RNA sequence: AGGUGGUGCAUGGCUGUCGUCAGCUCGUGCCGUAAGGUGUUGGGUUAAGUCCCGCAACGAGCGCAACCCUCGUGUUUAGUUGC
RNA sequence: ACACCAACGGCGAAAGCACUCUGCUGGGCCGACACUGACACUGAGAGACGAAAGCUAGGGGAGCGAAUGGGAUUAGAUACCCCAGUAGUCCUAGCCGUAAACGAUGGAUACUAGGCGCUGUGCGUAUCGACCCGUGCAGUGUUGUAGCUAACGCGUUAAGUAUCCC
RNA sequence: GUUAUCCGGAAUGAUUGGGCGUAAAGCGUCUGUAGGUGGCUUUUUAAGUCCGCCGUCAAAUCCCAGGGCUCAACCCUGGACAG
């Protein structure tokens, strides 16, 4: 139907993530390496913080290869929640990430950064409405709660679409709320979006968050 | 766009609100058949201060509060002289809903149909009895009571209007 | 508070509206000339037609009407008439369709007069009014600026 | 005191009323006579209601408010502006929008944009952009110049609105009746005294009768500011 | 564990279509008891609800267009493996 | 059977009524006090009239035209189209008594804004004569205040306010 | 608890209390008998109407106030508006 914004704006105002420049067979193998790194980080923090309390919200995992050394930046909003306090979080990340890249034993620097305002970053906010919506809370309370929760934290325009099988139904719906300008067509406009799938008990839900900044 | 509307909602101790019906009213379009919510909100303090208001919006709560903002610009005050009851009996129709209101003894809680009883239990009157003659409707019913309690006069202003000095009143 | 103030205002006015109801007591070229509505000069008749007389008046188009012309007791002429004559005309309706001006002699106009109390005080304040009128009329310059700092209405 | 002699109105276009088979008969206990296809207004009750008018205008400004005057007719267009620059009041230039009093939230935001565009018009950065942006700013600034040019100095609602006679501005009048704002206006020979709650019935065919009652109320307001 | 077993009428994601058609709505106000209308209708003009005037409407969001790529012309700069 | 005249026109209680003229005869409207002095309104049952089609009896029969007959269209056509065409249409004397017989609004009286009209008469102006202006009424129409109405609308000819009678 | 019967709700037979342009409903219109209602002033009788008094409408029931059964149900004593 409609093209998605992070695909559409790639020439200008949106940059790629897996930022390493290579040759075809080495392109396929570098894409192997990228996918296993994002797997180990996602599954890692999901396990070692599933035992912990709250949601983490890792938005971007940028992977860069200057020399035979791999800079990995992790853009989560709540980075104090991760570490085992001396630095041992990112150290054990570096262990399990070293577990699946040592073809050529090249060094890698896993860093971690802060999101400027974590409510304004659609992967994190989509994780929040995912978490509250995965708990038994209605679409309206949680979704308006995400809206005023966002507009207290300085966002120009917003669109929230939540897909089928809301609280008790056997007929799917779509429910979208918009505030302000969200021009999806304006190429300069810099809209960042996320598309998170909530795996509930009585079905699957789909959340798709557009944020115009 | 300051946020959370904490000061701006005006916490509504002054006016207490209730719906009296929320019917989903629907229109059909080329694409299909889509509905909005018409809610009827009766606002009013128990001091003697009420008024109806309709609203409709695709959300339920925005229709309720939208009908409330329509309602809290539409207020009459209730002429209620005695120990929280009525000066005299009254009847006044609106559209095709006729409403007979009748004052009561103080040992009588308000007895009326749901719309009339809703706008009187919000009006702070305690001792009335109002039969409804006519429609099954709720909006024209309640608005017919509002017209049926605007046109109602105390003894002091009828004594002021006629010019008669004062008698014929127990209190 | 603002709503209450408004209500109080409305009460004041309704009482002010309660005290004293009781007691008390050819044409195309003329159309081309009318590019602009402004400027009276001595009314020029440039067409004549029963219903009235059509009259260029300093750049503005006017309409005199028969009932608003001088009564004619003289032997000969067509009533309404006017051909090219130049007549002192007072500013009346100012017709809204096409933005004209109407003109009216208005008659003898004798009206019955009822005596009004306080004319002793009532002449004095009429005099004061005339003095204010003489102080009024100011042809040139525009007030404004007064400097200040502009602020949001919110 | 605020008197007007009976002869100053009786000479001019005050009893010089309107058409004799167009009268709206709620003036039937009011209108004095009829002559030559033109009505004749009773001048006693006219001047008394003007006495009441200046009592209730000068008292209302003696409380301390801001008044409003509507100007739209193009027969009395600039005379209101002359009757509003000296009198400090904010005024309608030529034409009215339905909603300038009751829907005043959007009118208020429209004054945010009009205030910002006057700030850009004064600042001298108008000649930066080419004829497109300058054309658009001149067009919207021309339309807001048509309406909001004469009421820049108002926030909120007035107390008394005095309007161009009856015909063109039933819109603004009905917004005043919805808001409850008391209005004291002019009545023709064929209109309602019960629209407003006090008004001044005199014909407005004469420009000098309009200048008479308006000039009278202008000195009423300015002496209201005299404090 | 595995299931390319069933149900696309339990779903998500993705997509086609009407159709790149020019619309679809909302806030506030007004009208109607109300469903609703009004805006968005009318006079012109556009590929366009594009823009202008009048109008109880005033504004705004998504739509259209532009910003995006490519092919068009020229200038500055760099000349290899290209001239 | 009666073109133009024909009009959102006149009359009748309704149905109806238009080529003109004559005869008999109904009804309406207006004025003067000229007279009587409440004789008024409605009306069960009753009685009369009552478009068109229908029927009895006798005339008459050009046009039109159910039924019918033929041709066409059509899969088919008992129908629309076309060509013939009988009862009927008209008149005399009756019977029948129904119609969207509609203003889809029983009748009567009293009272409650106006604008624009038409018809009939009456007064005054103007001339001295046709006009022409206002009006007094009655009737007919069109927009419309108040009020009523579920709404559309009706609104001095109410679907308003009241009273009476079926 | 279900069923049946009756009243309510029901202004859904309407005096209190409905309707008849279009929702069910104004006869096709008109004359008129019986009958119904009816202008104003003055006077008379009082049939209706109103006021007083008197008689009666059994007792029991219902209403008020007492009293009795441990209370109540029930029983008993006295009183009376209506009409």
């Amino acid at each position: 139907q409609k093209i998605n914004p992070l695909g559409f704006r790639l020439g200008t105002t949106q940059s790629h993530y897996s930022l390493w420049f290579s040759q075809p067979k080495n392109y396929a193998e570098g894409l192997q390496e990228d996918q296993k790194i994002r797997d180990c980080i996602k599954n890692y923090v999901q396990k070692n913080t599933k035992t912990s309390s709250g949601v983490e919200g890792i938005a971007r995992i940028e992977i860069q290869k200057r020399i035979d050394l791999i800079q990995v930046i992790i853009h989560m909003g709540f980075p104090k929640l991760l570490i085992e306090n001396r630095p041992q979080g990112v150290e054990d990340l570096k262990i399990n990430v070293q577990k699946e890249l040592n073809c050529v034993n090249r060094k890698l620097n896993i860093a971690i950064t802060r999101i400027a305002k974590p409510y304004g970053d659609p992967n994190i906010l989509a994780e929040f409405i995912a978490g509250q919506l995965k708990s038994r809370v209605s679409f309206r309370k949680a979704m308006k709660k995400a809206i005023e929760l966002t507009e207290q934290a300085d966002t120009k325009g917003i669109q929230i679409q939540i897909a089928g099988r809301i609280d008790g139904k056997e007929i799917a719906r779509i429910e979208w709320i918009r505030e302000g300008r969200v021009p999806l067509q304006t190429i300069r406009a810099k809209i960042d979006y996320c598309a998170y799938t909530v795996r509930t008990i009585y079905g699957v839900l789909g959340i798709k968050i557009w944020i115009f900044m | 766009g300051f946020g959370s509307k904490s000061k701006k909602e005006k916490i509504r101790d002054g006016f207490e609100e209730n719906v009296v019906q929320v019917r989903r009213v629907t229109k059909v379009v080329k694409g299909g058949k889509h509905m909005r919510f018409r809610a009827i909100v009766v606002v009013g303090d128990k001091k003697g201060q009420v008024g109806v208001g309709v609203g409709k919006a695709k959300e339920v709560v925005s229709a309720v509060q939208k009908a409330a903002v329509d309602a809290r610009r539409n207020i009459i005050t209730v002429p209620m002289t005695k120990y929280l009851t009525f000066p005299h009996r009254n009847e006044a129709d609106y559209g095709a809903a006729r409403v007979m209101l009748r004052p009561a003894a103080p040992g009588t809680g308000v007895i009326a149909g749901g719309a009339v009883r809703t706008v009187l239990e919000m009006a702070g009157v305690e001792n009335a009895l109002g039969k409804q003659l006519g429609s099954n409707n709720a909006l024209n019913n309640a608005r017919a009571t509002i017209v049926a309690v605007q046109t109602m006069r105390q003894f002091s202003d009828v004594a002021r209007d006629r010019g008669i000095p004062m008698e014929e009143l127990w209190k | 508070t603002r709503e209450r103030q408004k209500l109080k205002q409305l009460f004041e006015d309704a009482y002010e509206r309660c005290r004293n109801a009781p007691m008390e007591g050819k044409a195309m070229a003329d159309s081309q000339a009318q590019l602009g509505i402004g400027s009276v000069v001595t009314g020029t008749v440039q067409s004549l037609k029963p219903y009235g007389a059509f009259i260029d008046i300093g750049g503005i188009n006017g309409l005199l009407h028969v009932s608003q012309i001088s009564h004619d007791r003289v032997s000969d002429i067509a009533t309404v008439l006017q051909p090219g004559d130049t007549l002192k005309v007072m500013i009346l309706s100012h017709d809204r369709e096409r933005g004209r001006v109407s003109l009216s002699t208005k008659k003898l106009e004798p009206t019955p007069g009822d005596m009004i109390r306080n004319p002793k005080l009532v002449f004095e304040k009429a005099e004061e009014m005339a003095q204010t009128f003489r102080q009024r009329i100011a042809q040139a310059e525009a007030m404004a600026r007064a400097d200040m700092l502009r602020f949001q209405p919110e | 005191y605020w008197n007007i002699n009976l002869e100053e109105m009786m000479e001019a276009g005050v009893h010089f009323g309107h058409g004799t088979r167009k009268w709206n008969p709620r003036m039937s206990p009011y209108i004095s006579a009829k002559c030559k296809g033109i009505h004749i207004i009773n001048l006693t009750r006219t001047a008394r209601f003007l006495s009441e008018a200046c009592d209730l205008v000068f008292d209302a400004s003696s409380r301390g408010k801001q008044f409003l005057i509507v100007g739209t007719k193009n027969k009395a267009a600039d005379s209101v502006a002359r009757a509003a620059i000296r009198a400090r009041c904010h005024y309608v230039n030529k034409k009215w929008l339905g909603g300038m009093l009751t829907n005043w939230s959007t009118t208020e935001t429209r004054l945010h944009k009009f205030r910002d565009l006057r700030m850009e018009q004064t600042a001298g950065r108008l000649a930066r952009l080419p004829k497109r942006d300058a054309a658009v700013v001149k067009r919207q600034l021309s339309h807001l110049q048509t309406y909001l040019g004469g009421i820049k100095y108002m926030t909120g609602l007035p107390d008394i609105v005095i309007i161009v006679d009856q015909q063109e501005e039933y819109t603004a009048l009905r917004e005043c009746i919805t808001l409850g704002i008391p209005t004291i206006c002019l009545i023709d020979t064929n209109c309602n005294p019960d629209l407003a709650d006090i008004s001044i019935p005199a014909n407005d065919d004469a420009i000098a009768s309009i200048r008479l009652i308006l000039t009278k109320l202008v000195f009423a307001i300015c002496e209201g500011r005299s404090s």
